[PDB]
DNA sequence: ATCAATATCCACCTGCAGATTCTACCAAAAGTGTATTTGGAAACTGCTCCATCAAAAGGCATGTTCAGCGGAATTCCGCTGAACATGCCTTTTGATGGAGCAGTTTCCAAATACACTTTTGGTAGAATCTGCAGGTGGATATTGAT
DNA sequence: ATCAATATCCACCTGCAGATTCTACCAAAAGTGTATTTGGAAACTGCTCCATCAAAAGGCATGTTCAGCGGAATTCCGCTGAACATGCCTTTTGATGGAGCAGTTTCCAAATACACTTTTGGTAGAATCTGCAGGTGGATATTGAT
């Protein structure tokens, strides 16, 4: 008996991905790879976010990652921000910017 | 001879202020009452989870914050500083909200 | 008041400032307002949908992020 | 009661990145959602790709373009990657 | 080899409200997209209503709410009535 | 034997949509009255634009229907044009339509 | 000898271009744009006619109303002539560029 | 005879994208309402419109390949167009 | 450009809200065996797309002339920002009934699954049909010129 | 203001491809009629958590005051694009042939869908744990006037 997930060398769940996906009606058959493929898209996606939004806890003093965090991480990032481009995240903010013309005479 | 601030850098500070917070701005409560009187004129007698009036206020400053940003490049676009409401309106025209 | 008068305009102000406005007409308050209603009334319009298919009684966040959702403004953290 | 999440691996992963780093509830929450939604668009993706061509399975040929069509430029490159890693991996086993 | 379309319905229906008027090839293809796109609309809209509420079975509420979900208000006004008319009338038979 | 549309006294085929429903994995099951439904909305709609465009024809007096027809009857509608607000129908052109401020004095 | 003034034409010719839907790219010139692009993606591929027809439907569509919207902006600046600056305000809050 | 070779060749394709001419430009603008066009607006048009291109014909191919097709049909871009939000009726789709 | 008035930044301590870890259940995933099905391979086909070729005219490019547009510059009224004194009300606990959202068991109507009788939608097509595309021009405006 | 140069719309008429009418083949579909499985409403009651009144209380909304300077109007003129005319390139059109590709048909097996019983990984509530919000205030820094 061995975790689908641990066969693959992933964290992410392999045979609940593979759940979602039957019941999601997407097709009538899924096939074996599909939830270890996605499981382990998946995987890397969050990778990704947690590492970005980590660099962003240590740069403001702080050890755990707050929404903001995840908002700097990800609007920081051309690839990032243009994938969650439509997409809001709870209690991020923006990024600090203003237009250089509202800048007093210098 | 008191001490005055010059015309716009309060307005300036205000930003950089409120660009490195993540706090809602509107009242919590007076937003609840927008809401719930809104859903009113679609059901009455209407119960709303906590985080459900919260999930609101939290995408409507999302969406007026970001409405802000365009109606602020179109205030620059005709070389003014000062935002108004043709500005806001350019903006949603050219987004789709508008037809 | 009509509760849409209780979105102040220091509030109005704040949401304009975090949108990096430095001047601010002074109509732009009621057309803020405007906005804000148009946007309200079409996410709670699709919420309430949700519920009311539900057959439920009370509005849950889920509702609330599905809506956002169909009107193509997902929302991250109330589920989903 | 019994309420689903990928908070915990989240979370084995965020210690595979950030050993010493921990997370809040709110973003464990962000985070949920997230792996929701991407799990829903290259789904779905991968869901019409299959019926416009007449196939009644997806397999990971699927969730291949899927991620393609799906991911801007280098993100897509890196997850194709680990992707077809794992399915090779998980084969030889 | 042999493809489908809503074309001799559409001609149908085009005959009932203007009985001296045709189309074009090029505008029936038109016509065609628009049932076949406010059909996946409508479908999927049923689709996903149905998943969140765990049900399993697409009904004609579905429909519904998904109609009124999607339809212009006065649109939906009308579209509602005349498929809860279709249903009732069907089941009397 | 009776046609399961025409007691649902409806002209598009209900059978099909009802088959398109399942071929196309929306759920599990379809109940019976789903297709009525959808069928009914989807005539409704076309019967909607058919209206629109055969007036619009009827303007240009021509007795068919082209594309340029369909496309001034949706744009002319707020809700058709609302509901196609992100589709482009091949051969339409545009509405006539100039900016005030273009125009002379 | 006669001489419109300018602006005139560039009126009769909006009347002349919104009454009617022929595409107002040549269609060669365009199709050859098209294979060159994709062959940059994959090499040896042909093409169904309908499908360069409909890339130029979809093209054409969507620089008619890019321009609509770059004319609201020129017109938003007090200009009736519009500008490289104008397009890219209209692409910013359309969130095609931003 | 399916030797020394590769069957062939078409002339190269190169600045093709010059061909989109001031006059077409100038014409798309005027149904657009357009009356008066600074000098710097005919590159600018030439640009948008290659990242337009590119973008759809990039999801078309995927679609085409993944039929493990060689030829780009109407249908791969008609979903294209769908995919990048640009819904067009009238070729199949 | 020096104070001088003020706001933002940054150091140290400490206790608790909120994060992390531990503690056994059990829905769900994994393991084995039988049953059902999908979709690549091989082999022949047939529509479609590629590439010419030839003729010719529509439309692109270029150069000239100047109308009028847009932006620089100067002016000046009044609109909006900064500041401040007054008090209304949003916010924080937090404790308290009950409308309601859910968890559990029962089970009829409604929805498969499958074999059969029967109709209808799609395709080819010779026939005939017939809306309307393409090319010419005076009557009716409306300038642009003088 | 009178007069010549002109574009567009609407009518003129036959030229033929694109739409409509049978003629009929004829399967993939839809309808009909059993045997059969099951999703989800219905009655039922627990553990949520939503509405709410109490209500002290200071953070924040508001009304007024004073003038800084921004927007909007006006005047002007360089020079950029609009209009047009000339030359002629290349797109458009239409008929033609060749091949590479797509699409249909038959088949063998690898792969996926069950069906069922055995094995824990993941969740919830409880117990253990700690990161950072907060309070204070001189230090650092930026702003504004004489
Ligand atoms: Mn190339
Ligand atoms: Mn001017
Ligand atoms: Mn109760
Ligand atoms: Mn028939
Ligand atoms: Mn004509
Ligand atoms: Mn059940
Ligand atoms: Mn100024
Ligand atoms: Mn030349
Ligand atoms: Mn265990
Ligand atoms: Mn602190």
């Amino acid at each position: 008996a061995k975790t689908r997930s641990s066969r693959a060398g992933l964290q992410f769940p392999v045979g609940r991905v593979h759940r979602l996906l039957r019941k999601g009606n997407y097709a009538e058959r899924v096939g074996a790879g599909a939830p270890v493929y996605l499981a382990a898209v998946l995987e890397y996606l969050t990778a990704e976010i947690l590492e970005l939004a980590g660099n962003a806890a240590r740069d403001n003093k702080k050890t755990r990652i707050i929404p903001r965090h995840l908002q700097l991480a990800v609007r920081n990032d051309e690839e990032l921000n243009k994938l969650l481009g439509r997409v809001t995240i709870a209690q991020g903010g923006v990024l600090p910017n203003i237009q250089s013309v509202l800048l007093p005479k210098k | 001879k008191p001490h005055r601030y010059r015309p716009g850098t309060v307005a300036l500070r205000e930003i950089r202020r409120y660009q490195k917070s993540t706090e809602l701005l509107i009242r919590k409560l007076p937003f609840q009452r927008l809401v719930r009187e809104i859903a009113q004129d679609f059901k009455t007698d209407l119960r709303f989870q906590s985080s459900a009036v919260m999930a609101l206020q939290e995408a409507s400053e999302a969406y007026l914050v970001a409405l802000f940003e365009d109606t602020n490049l179109c205030a620059i676009h005709a070389k003014r500083v000062t935002i108004m409401p043709k500005d806001i309106q350019l903006a949603r025209r050219i987004r789709g909200e508008r037809a | 008041r009509d509760n849409i008068q209780g979105i102040t305009k220091p509030a109005i102000r704040r949401l304009a400032r975090r949108g990096g406005v430095k001047r601010i007409s002074g109509l732009i308050y009621e057309e803020t307002r405007g906005v804000l209603k148009v946007f309200l009334e079409n996410v709670i319009r699709d919420a309430v949908t949700y519920t009311e298919h539900a057959k439920r009684k009370t509005v849950t966040a889920m509702d609330v992020v599905y809506a956002l959702k169909r009107q193509g403004r997902t929302l991250y953290g109330f589920g989903g | 009661t019994r309420k689903e999440s990928y908070a915990i691996y989240v979370y084995k992963v965020l210690k595979q990145v950030h050993p010493d780093t921990g997370i809040s509830s709110k973003a464990m929450s962000i985070m949920n959602s997230f792996v929701n939604d991407v799990f829903e668009r290259i789904a779905g993706e991968a869901s019409r790709l299959a019926h416009y061509n007449k196939r009644s399975t997806i397999t990971s040929r699927e969730i291949q373009t899927a991620v393609r069509l799906l991911l801007p430029g280098e993100l897509a490159k890196h997850a194709v990657s680990e992707g077809t890693k794992a399915v090779t991996k998980y084969t030889s086993a």
